[PDB]
């Protein structure tokens, strides 16, 4: 009787396509446009004699929301709220004024970060009525929300399965988006944890289809003066022959060596052409000998295809037990087919030393924004309040940044400075590097931020100060 | 007299029955012709 | 505040076993023998404050129904009904009849093929309403169905998730039942698809060891819960990290987790062993999704001791001599990855392998040939890594004997014997890097004062042919410790305060 | 006959609320009804089997 509605995803398997006609389903995306791609495909991939209705918090859906000429409905009744939270609650009601809800699809296309704001109670609730008016009007409703950080969100949302039929996400990764399905109920059943790969050509999203395990290929700087420990040991004076003879092996163990830092970049394109041409079943480790290294170089080495990296500070027998441990496993993780995607997340500020109020906000809002950065792990936002005797310009003085992505300003009586990748642990020691006197004889009190959403939250809070608050170094 | 009061007492009580049993459809209708959309204004049926 | 009962079935993950109260799951079962017993396991797997309540049919309850003195609730109220299909529209009045059903937990042992005579319609619209009386009540039922066929109305049942949050089929197979779930909802997340294998041992349902990956919620990958040690006093670095204060309590804590990291602490050898059996039992219990790491703080571990760590279950032993931002960075370095290693049922043998000698100081000819060669073929060991046996030369002004009088070995795996003109020594889960530490520390501080050279056999296949070698050794050049009334006199300037070699200055006369 | 209609139309309004109601609380009316006897038949409690 009631008819079953298709998701925009080409090539896609029926179990996770399809969607009855009772029920609400939901969908995240990483930036706006994807969202509107998504729900565009959506639209011209039904049949011509279904309902669609579309609803957008952007004015104007005329402009934004388009059709297909070759098939799809006929005609798309659009939809606009106004930038209120009132606008989701009176939903229902609001629909039921214009339309009769019986086997409707309603794609509901929210703004950038509009369910950010909403409380979880008030998000369980809308859930929850949602799904009754569904089931009891014989409609479904598709969301698709643009957001950035939705990690509690999304635990509500897994927590209330009950009130949706599917959850589905899609992660920007570059060149290609990684589709993570965490339940999807159809009439050919439940499908649980799925996670697949969508590209998108022609702005069309289409879904992207024992001998030598105990082999130890190393380099020579790998055993510090010692001898092989077994048969299976073969010694390489560089990572150069080491990439060759291990581009043969299946499931073998490579052991590079790191003994200056010019090599991090030619390392992360050999390990991920290995991790690329190579399954899962070999392992690669990079044995660091000498300190030239950053937790940025590292995780760059990680997403390459790297097990894990040995730190120059473990002996060389605690090398060999993790060399032991690495045995057995397989690289699960997913490695993007684009390299330089990667090494772009090295450093993604490119500003060093004083900015003013308003291009140091934008930079740092910019850099949180990134999707392809670690979470909670982007820098680290503090404020300095200087002693009385001194004041933010004399600190600005004694206040020399060294590495590229470090930013200051000053305003308010207050330093503030911005450490890009440093965690919050290690900040004095970069403080003691930037400052010539101690910190504590210049400064009476530190405000620190490290998390995102603390960060976006000082930083709106640091827009409200008003000009000629703001300061300049004195000619 | 009585008579007639009851009769007309017997048809309104399942006439009020039914009236309540189509609560909903009533409160559709309702919506449908007074049509108060306090913040979803539909843009238009677009082509 | 509800209950969460349990399905009858052991060693079955939390995932597929927990039923929250205020749903209605379906089981289809091949015979009524095997669904009483599954009741009846069932029924025995409740808490003891937990009230059960059981529906049969064409049978007196008190006489098929069971109830087990060492598990289960303390009483259970059955419940009878004609083989009808008016029963199973009224069921549910007929049971607010006589009990207000808040937090109980209803089975359903149907007759056999009682579900053949319903058509479709109506078990649809049973099924909904089922489901809203089981959400308005805060009462779980559980349906098990004896049938012989029952396709089509599985795949209705398939089609009917909005209205139960489990449907399963048990299904025998000659020799072992095929458990079939098509999709399980609990408080953990939704499973789907999978097929296990069954057997009934001793009348008592359970999992044949094939536990794999099949975890399938991941709810919290991103959650890392971690000793409070871990982090030097640092903040907690995102909203994802919970501390704890011991790794008793985070163990308890992290078996009900899922794909959390797990960060454990360690800073004394007291500490390894029960570590160990948490770490088993963790790895057996709650799959490969999770991420286990010990965390080590001060000098506590051998390379044994990582081993038996990493044999069972972990992932990675962090060492001390890491900082804090290296250990963040290795946290985060094992984030998506799966445990394919293979961890046995019995700590017992992993336990016995951390020292498979235990024998220490010298040994006869015979002794200590025989133990090597027993060490070098235990099946359990690391390959060629399993200890260095080394051959000393005196130095031509000492005999062998006195060199054997100025070695006192430490550690319980380590022997020595004296023949041939040759002390010959065995230091068990020794590599050939750190020998002459070995060396140094059961030795006076330079070994070039009482030997002119050495030989060293590290692999199993050289080690095995040095002990072909020695064997053939004739028994009148064998050596015996020499008695403390000659031995009383140092045979060097040297003496033995218990644990340290100290050298004592003696006079002499320059030329 | 003006006087009728009047009547008709009292009793017309009263008993419009009458059936309102009637619909309106039915659900709480069957629910007390069985809670003092109705009668529980069918599925029959067989006993505390402890
Ligand atoms: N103690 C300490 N000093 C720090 C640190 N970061 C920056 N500096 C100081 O800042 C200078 C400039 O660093 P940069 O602008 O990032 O420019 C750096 C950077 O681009 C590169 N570099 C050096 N080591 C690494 C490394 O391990 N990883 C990466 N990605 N780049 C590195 O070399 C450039 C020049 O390095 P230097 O000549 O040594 O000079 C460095 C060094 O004196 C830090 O974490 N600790
Ligand atoms: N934003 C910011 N953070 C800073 C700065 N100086 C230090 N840090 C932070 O402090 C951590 C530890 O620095 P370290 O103890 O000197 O230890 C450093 C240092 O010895 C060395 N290193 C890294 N980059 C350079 C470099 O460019 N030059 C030199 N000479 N050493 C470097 O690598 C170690 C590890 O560095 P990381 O893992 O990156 O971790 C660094 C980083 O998070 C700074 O000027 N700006
Ligand atoms: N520097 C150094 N000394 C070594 C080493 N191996 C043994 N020793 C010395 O040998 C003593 C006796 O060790 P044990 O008989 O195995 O008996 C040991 C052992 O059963 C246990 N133990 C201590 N630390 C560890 C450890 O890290 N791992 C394990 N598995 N046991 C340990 O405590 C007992 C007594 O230990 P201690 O009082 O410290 O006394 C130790 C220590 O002084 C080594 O690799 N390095
Ligand atoms: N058979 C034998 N091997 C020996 C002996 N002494 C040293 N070794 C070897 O030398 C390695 C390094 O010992 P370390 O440098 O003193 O460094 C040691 C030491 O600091 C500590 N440690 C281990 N056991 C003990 C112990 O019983 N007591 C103390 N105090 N420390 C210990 O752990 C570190 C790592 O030990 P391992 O991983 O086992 O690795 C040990 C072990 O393979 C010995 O008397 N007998």
């Amino acid at each position: 009787v009631d008819p079953v509605f298709s998701i925009g995803i080409s090539s896609l398997w029926d179990e996770l396509r399809h969607m009855p006609a009772g029920g609400v389903w939901w969908f995240n995306v990483d930036r706006h446009e994807d969202a509107i791609s998504l729900a565009n495909q959506t639209i011209a991939s039904q049949a011509e004699t279904a309902h669609v209705a579309v609803i957008s918090m952007d004015s104007d859906p005329a402009k934004i929301f388009q059709l297909d000429d070759s098939q799809g409905p006929e005609k798309i009744k659009l939809f606009s709220m106004l930038n209120h939270e009132k606008g989701l609650y009176y939903l229902t009601r609001d629909l039921q004024c214009s339309i009769d809800p019986h086997n409707y699809l309603f794609i509901l296309v929210c703004a950038n970060n509009a369910w950010q704001n909403i409380p979880a109670e008030r998000l369980r609730s809308w859930l929850d009525k949602m799904n009754k008016w569904s089931r009891l009007n014989h409609c479904s409703l598709l969301v698709i929300n643009p957001g950035n950080n939705n990690d509690k969100q999304f635990s509500l949302l897994l927590e209330e399965y009950r009130s949706l039929f599917g959850l589905a996400s899609l992660r920007f990764q570059g060149d290609q988006h990684l589709l993570d399905i965490a339940f999807w109920c159809n009439e050919k059943g439940v499908s649980a944890r799925q996670q697949l790969s969508v590209q998108q050509q022609n702005g069309i999203w289409t879904l992207v289809q024992r001998s030598d395990e105990k082999r130890i290929l190393s380099n020579v700087a790998v055993l510090e003066g010692a001898p092989p420990l077994s048969e299976h040991w073969q010694l390489f004076n560089n990572n150069e022959v080491l990439f060759n003879e291990a581009r043969t092996a299946q499931a073998a163990t490579v052991v590079f060596s790191l003994q200056q830092n010019a090599q991090i970049e030619p390392l992360a394109r050999s390990i991920h052409t290995l991790r690329r041409q190579r399954g899962s079943a070999m392992k690669i480790l990079v044995r660091e000998n000498t300190a030239s290294l950053r937790a940025t170089d590292e995780r760059l080495l990680l997403a390459c295809g790297a097990n894990m990296v040995i730190p120059w500070n473990a002996p060389l027998s605690r090398c060999l037990t993790m060399i032991e441990s690495v045995q057995g496993q397989k690289f699960s993780r997913y490695v993007p087919e684009d390299i330089t995607t990667l090494l772009s997340m090295t450093q993604p500020l490119k500003l060093r030393g004083f900015q003013k109020w308003d291009v140091f906000c934008n930079a740092v809002n910019n850099m949180m924004n990134n999707p392809l950065l670690p979470a909670h792990g982007k820098g680290v936002l503090v404020a300095l309040r200087p002693v009385p005797g001194i004041r933010v310009e004399q600190a600005l003085t004694l206040c020399r940044p060294n590495r590229t992505g470090d930013i200051m300003t000053i305003g308010g009586n207050r330093l503030v400075l911005f450490l890009s990748f440093c965690r919050i642990n290690d900040l004095d020691t970069a403080l003691n590097h930037i400052f010539p006197l101690p910190t504590g004889d210049i400064f009476s009190n530190r405000m620190v931020w490290f998390e995102d959403d603390q960060i976006s939250a000082e930083l709106v809070q640091m827009r409200l100060l008003a000009p000629e608050q703001w300061g300049m170094p004195l000619p | 007299i009585i008579e007639i009061i009851v009769v007309c007492a017997l048809i309104f009580f399942p006439l009020g029955y039914l009236a309540r049993h189509s609560l909903r459809r009533i409160r559709d209708t309702l919506r449908l012709f007074f049509a108060k959309p306090r913040y979803v204004k539909p843009a238009g049926t677009l082509r």
